[PDB]
């Protein structure tokens, strides 16, 4: 059903837990990093223009 | 039909005169129209008091130097463009500087009146060297709103008056720096909504939060004519 | 690049512009010369920084 | 410190057994054998374990000598 | 249609298939959005009974790639027509121009680095209007099988599922025709046989106490993808000679 | 031909318009390329790739 | 040491064109007012649109009636323009019935007291068919914004008729705005400016009801902001 409670559990669960972004062709070491999510609307992933 | 009015409106004044302000949450697109309008009226049209223009007993262009004062006039100038003076009654009034000897003249040396108040009475103006340390000179604080560049009044300065009389900039409003940063906030359901951190720095003669209520009053009090 | 770019057009300098030769208190004044339209964005100009 | 480890590095110049000794921290604090020693800030223990660290409040030594404390004293 | 050109994109429009085209010029005598029935001109009409021509048009069916080809009329009741006028519009197709796509006023200049790399920044204003909606006409089968433990059914009797699900499929079992369904819901009902459940001690007990009857039937029914919502546009049936059709069929 | 078909329009010849910030107001400097350009949706859709 | 704006002559060009002047305007805030009217104006000025339509033979949007020529999804995207005022009721069941060959406008929807019509010669669909008849029913909500089909659902509460057919909610009248400040030279006195806002609308809002309703707006974020209980 995902009521308001399931995006408040979801929210604390994610708060400190960091997740790995990959690009196919991982040519060296920094091809796998890892970040620190913010939830956002959408289906598409964000990621921040410097790196 | 019903909006969203703001609350939870924290202000941590680090360094009384540095106050930034978090307000959420915002309407779509509130947050600029409030950010930008605050922004231009605080700091374009906001009365104040402030030094006009300055006169060296001795010397005739702002750009000769005198004996024994290590600063150039430029340097005396811009020390005087930042002096905060807040006057009570009085619109427009000449204060003197006459100072000798040794050392730093400062603020405080300025003789003391009743109407005009030095908000920062030790405030560096000048350095004056030994033995011969002679100082004096008229600066004249008028007040006004907003910024006033000393080229225009040079320019229609159509009303000659005689040498030494070396205008300086007028910076009439207290606020000397203010931003708003737009971010991202959601009241448990609507993401579409935002929060807005003003980050304000004033220069002392008014304290931050009067400068916001102010500002906000005047405007509001534009709008007056159409409000049912 | 659009950083690049933003940078290089803020820092660069012209012949002539709005305030030449204006002197400023210091880089929160330039800031507020800038916003409130009475000089230009570059232009040449004397400060005082610590 | 979710930001930079660089302070806990300077405690201990592995980079390394720095990640296993917040692992044991962090896990002897995820099965409640202990209570944080850091006012937590809605953190996980992860971070706790390693703002622990950075202070010099805990490291490999005040593990096996605390633990071998505590263990002497579950004895009786 | 597109605002710059070439030329070439009536020539592109009229010889796909997709436009329909007249054979013999005349008049249109009757303009429906399915049928456009056209009167042949003296001219042209053969000798023995030319009579009328009649184009049935094609709505909605699914392209191969799921997108919708549905041809619209262009023109109205008693415009003349000429041999090769162009009829109805094909999907992405105007007046008998290629219509790829939609011209959009542009500017070119960087916005807060939003538009950082090749993205692209849009407005509220475009999506208002709904010209970048496409219709996708997706396909889902459920097909019954008869395995040894027994053939399979399409009743609606689903073993413990909330009757709130079932509200949208007929007594037969299948979804209404224009019912607007959403991922997880069940279109079609089906259930399969199966025995021996062998369960662990534990339920025994539970199936003791609360007197839990096991139903030997699984769950089959063909529930919507998971994210996917729209409405229930046609309905197929096809049963193997022999069996008896049931009601819907 | 380009330039005499906008002189026909009542448009600036050199095809660029200045354009003001909708959300402080202030102008940008330095004239904008404005104008429509025919655009396509392509078959990548964020829907099937998630 | 301040003056303040009052509302002088607010002329009509068209019915749905009007230029709003404001002739007493302080240097400096001319910009400020502009801007802050066009944002208010654009983002949140209440109007009306059509939520649902029910015809009654169609299933979906996608089949097709006989005697008609555009299709029910054009019929719908034909609705959303419907430019319509209503005065006292926020919900409205407007009742369309025509036959015969013709065009079929909004002129022909049954007149009801509180509703106006802006354009009675909006076009809505093409009968081509002697004995060809429709009958439909529009329900018409009021309301500020953008909301769309799928979002609404939240508020279901038992769609169960299938005829409804929800169309997207465009609710908002305005369409463009644009404002001039100009120095509006008064024989006795030095600095001040005139603002000229021109408005383009669907033709419901009238311009000083909108100008109004923006200036309310504003000023009631401005009194929650002025105080400020840290
Ligand atoms: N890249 C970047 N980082 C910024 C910026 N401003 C602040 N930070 C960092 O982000 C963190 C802010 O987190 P908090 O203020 O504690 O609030 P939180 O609960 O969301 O984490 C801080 O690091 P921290 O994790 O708290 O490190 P530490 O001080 O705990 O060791 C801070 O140093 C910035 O402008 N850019």
């Amino acid at each position: 059903r995902e009521e308001a409670v399931v995006w408040d559990i979801l929210d604390e669960v994610i708060r400190e837990h960091p997740v790995l972004l990959n690009r196919a062709p991982t040519l060296h070491r920094l091809g796998i990093q890892a970040f620190e999510p913010v939830l956002i609307e959408g289906k598409a992933i964000q990621l921040h223009p410097l790196v | 039909t019903e909006f969203l009015k703001p609350r939870l409106v924290d202000i941590e004044q680090v360094s009384s005169t540095h106050a930034k302000v978090t307000l959420e949450p915002l309407e779509r697109g509130f947050g600029h129209t409030l950010g930008n309008a605050l922004r231009r009226i605080l700091l374009s049209s906001m009365p104040g008091c402030a030094v006009t223009e300055v006169e060296i007993d001795g010397v005739l262009h702002e750009y000769s130097t005198k004996e024994g004062v290590q600063e150039d006039i430029l340097e005396i100038l811009l020390n005087l463009k930042g002096l905060a003076v807040r006057v009570q009654g009085k619109d427009e009034v000449i204060l003197t500087l006459n100072k000798s000897g040794i050392g730093p003249v400062t603020a405080a040396d300025i003789t003391h009146d009743g109407d005009v108040e030095i908000v920062k009475p030790q405030h560096v103006i000048c350095h004056l060297t030994d033995e011969n340390a002679s100082i004096s000179m008229r600066i004249k604080v008028q007040r006004g709103r907003g910024y006033v560049p000393a080229s225009t009044r040079i320019h229609s300065e159509e009303d000659e008056r005689p040498i030494g009389r070396l205008l300086v900039d007028a910076c009439y409003s207290p606020v000397e720096r203010i931003a708003y940063n737009v971010e991202a906030a959601r009241v448990e359901q609507r993401t579409d909504l935002d929060k807005l951190v003003i980050e304000m720095e004033t220069n002392g003669t008014i304290d931050p939060e009067e400068a916001i209520r102010r500002a906000a009053t005047i405007l509001a009090e534009q709008l007056e004519a159409f409000v049912d | 690049q659009d950083v690049v770019l933003g940078l290089y057009y803020m820092t660069r300098d012209c012949v002539n512009a709005k305030g030449e030769g204006m002197v400023l208190t210091g880089p929160k004044e330039a800031e507020r010369l800038y916003r409130s339209g009475l000089a230009s964005l570059h232009a040449r100009v004397k400060v005082r920084i610590t | 410190a979710r930001v930079t480890v660089q302070d806990a590095v300077e405690k201990i110049g592995n980079r390394f057994d720095l990640v296993l000794v917040a692992a044991r921290r962090a896990r002897q604090m995820q099965v409640g054998g202990k209570d944080p020693l850091v006012p937590e800030e809605n953190d996980k223990t992860t971070v706790i374990a390693l703002r622990e660290i950075e202070e010099g409040l805990i490291n490999n030594q005040i593990l096996d000598v605390r633990e071998r404390q505590e263990q002497q004293e579950q004895e009786a | 249609k597109p605002l710059v050109g070439t030329g070439m994109e009536r020539a592109v429009a009229v010889d796909s298939g997709v436009t329909a085209v007249a054979k013999r010029g005349g008049v249109v005598q009757y303009v429906d959005a399915s049928r456009i029935v056209i009167k042949v001109n003296e001219d042209e009409m053969y000798p023995g009974e030319a009579g009328i021509d009649i184009y049935n048009l094609t709505k909605y069916t699914r392209s191969n790639q799921n997108t919708c080809i549905n041809q619209m009329p262009c023109v109205s009741l008693g415009e003349p027509v000429e041999r090769g006028d162009v009829l109805a519009d094909g999907p992405s197709t105007d007046l008998g121009e290629l219509a790829l796509g939609q011209n959009m006023r542009v500017a070119f200049m960087p916005w807060n680095g939003y538009n950082f790399e090749d993205s692209i920044l849009v407005s509220e204003r475009v999506v208002q209007e709904d010209r970048f909606t496409t219709i996708h006409i997706q396909e889902l089968a459920c097909v019954s099988r008869d395995t040894k433990l027994g053939p399979e059914e399409i009743t609606a009797d689903i073993p413990n599922v909330g009757e709130a699900a079932l509200s949208k499929l007929d007594e037969s079992g299948i979804v209404y025709i224009g019912a607007e369904v959403t991922g997880g819901d069940i279109l079609v009902g089906k259930v399969t046989p199966k025995g021996e459940t062998q369960l662990t001690p534990e339920e025994k007990l539970l199936r003791a106490i609360f007197g839990e009857k096991a139903s030997d039937v699984k769950d089959s029914s063909l529930r919507v993808p998971n994210g996917v919502s729209g409405t229930v546009i046609d309905v197929q049936v096809f049963t193997r000679d022999g069996v008896e059709k049931d009601k819907r069929a | 031909e380009i330039k005499e078909l906008l002189k026909l329009g009542d448009l600036p010849t050199s095809g660029q318009i200045r354009l003001y910030d909708g959300r402080t107001g202030e102008q940008f400097e330095r004239p904008v390329t404005v104008g429509y350009m025919y655009m396509l949706k392509l078959n990548h859709l964020v829907d099937d790739k998630m």
